[PDB]
Formats: C-alpha cells, sequence, structure tokens
C-alpha cells in the first residue's frame, strides 16, 4: 500500500514475479528516474528515524 | 438433490430456445446432408434430438412418418467425410489461428493444448508470451493465475537468461 514497501523490496525480487507487466516495468523505471523510490534500500520494517511515532 | 444438471428458463424463453435450436440444427443438417429445407422442417418437427448422431437410435420409427429415406444413410457417411474436413478445420484451429513457434512449444511446463490456448490471444513466440500478463492470460479459463504467472516467469527467464545455456 505504501511506496516504502516497494523500496523495502529489491527490483530483482519484483522482476521475479509475473504480477508486474512489461508496461509496468517501464512505469516503474519512470518512477525510479526521480530516484525517490526503488533505489535498492533496506528499512527496519516501515519507519526511518525521521518517520518517528510522534 | 437429483444429482443432475438443471437449467431454468421461462415458457416463452423455452419456445425461443426451441426455435433457436431448431434453426441451428436445420442449418447444420442442411449444410452436412445436402437436402431441401422445406422437407427438413417437417422432418425436424417430429424428430427427437433433431439431427445429431441419431443413426444409432432406431430410425425405423421415422419410416412411420411420410416419405422415403433410403439414401440418407449414405449422407451420414458424407457427414463423416465432413467430420474429417471438420478435423482438418480443427488442424486449422491448431495451425491457421496463430500457431505457436518452436520457442513457445518447447517451453518447459506447457503442453501443446496450453501453448495453443496461450497463442490464441495473438502471441506466437515465447517472448510474446512473456510480454503478456497474468490478467491478460486470465481470459483463457484453461490457464489459472498461478499457472499463467509461472509460465510468464519461465518465459521471462528464458528471454533474460538466453545468453546462458
Amino acid at each position: 500500500h505504501y511506496i516504502g514497501d516497494l523500496v523495502q523490496r529489491t527490483e530483482v525480487e519484483l522482476l521475479k514475479t509475473p504480477n508486474l507487466g512489461k508496461k509496468s516495468l517501464t512505469e516503474i523505471k519512470d518512477v525510479l528516474a526521480s530516484r525517490g523510490l526503488s533505489l535498492g534500500m533496506r528499512l527496519e520494517n516501515w519507519p526511518p528515524a525521521s518517520i518517528a511515532d510522534e | 438433490l437429483s444429482g443432475w444438471e438443471l437449467n431454468v428458463m421461462t415458457v416463452d424463453d423455452l419456445q425461443a430456445k426451441h426455435q433457436a435450436e431448431a434453426h441451428a440444427a436445420i442449418d447444420t443438417f442442411t449444410k452436412y446432408l445436402d437436402i431441401d429445407e422445406d422437407f427438413a422442417t417437417v422432418l425436424v418437427e417430429e424428430g427427437f434430438s433433431t439431427l445429431e448422431e441419431l443413426a444409432y437410435v432406431p430410425m425405423k420409427e421415422l419410416l412411420e412418418i411420410e416419405g422415403l429415406d433410403e439414401p440418407t444413410v449414405e449422407a451420414l457417411r458424407e457427414r463423416a467425410k465432413n467430420a474429417l474436413a471438420t478435423i482438418a478445420q480443427a488442424q486449422e484451429e491448431s495451425l491457421g489461428d496463430n500457431k505457436p513457434a518452436d520457442d513457445l512449444l518447447n517451453l518447459e511446463g506447457v503442453d501443446r493444448d496450453l501453448a495453443f490456448k496461450l497463442a490464441a490471444r495473438g502471441v506466437c513466440t515465447l517472448e510474446d508470451l512473456a510480454e503478456q500478463g497474468i490478467d491478460d492470460l486470465a481470459d483463457i479459463e484453461g490457464l489459472t493465475d498461478e499457472k499463467a504467472g509461472a509460465l510468464i516467469m519461465a518465459a521471462r527467464n528464458i528471454c533474460w537468461f538466453g545468453d546462458e545455456a
């Protein structure tokens, strides 16, 4: 539901599932061109330190 | 409760379905047996299970109706010949309607019928099957979402790792 969950998983792991399509790969590339998501990161589960509970 | 399949319709819907089945069976029997239509209507009026493989049933009760039907058994053999042509049309259904290439046919985890069902949606090669999605392959009831996902993943792996043997 959140793009943080998309950034938590690798692009190779998403490419190993056929739920994404060929045009969806191009859309994912267009989204990752801004380098805000799908940059190959690893989170704790959800929250960064700036994302703190208060 | 009865254990057998049921169909629910209206009475006028029953008459409409009987008229549609009558017209379809009359057109099929006229195309397959080469007879007149005015006699075909009067024959299919009394005919139970109007015209489909009824030669195994006793056709001597049709001699109680008016007219002679001596040569029609030979027409049944002609129907068999037409069935052979129909079988050739089934071969056309294998071949003429977007037959799958050697890459799609030799893909592991898919049979000839599954390859034909996948290639019936415009695809021809394994790369074309990889271009299709799970939702696009879900239109065919023969393939399930997990099976279409596995086939798409296998085709994408064959396309991506084709450099390695």
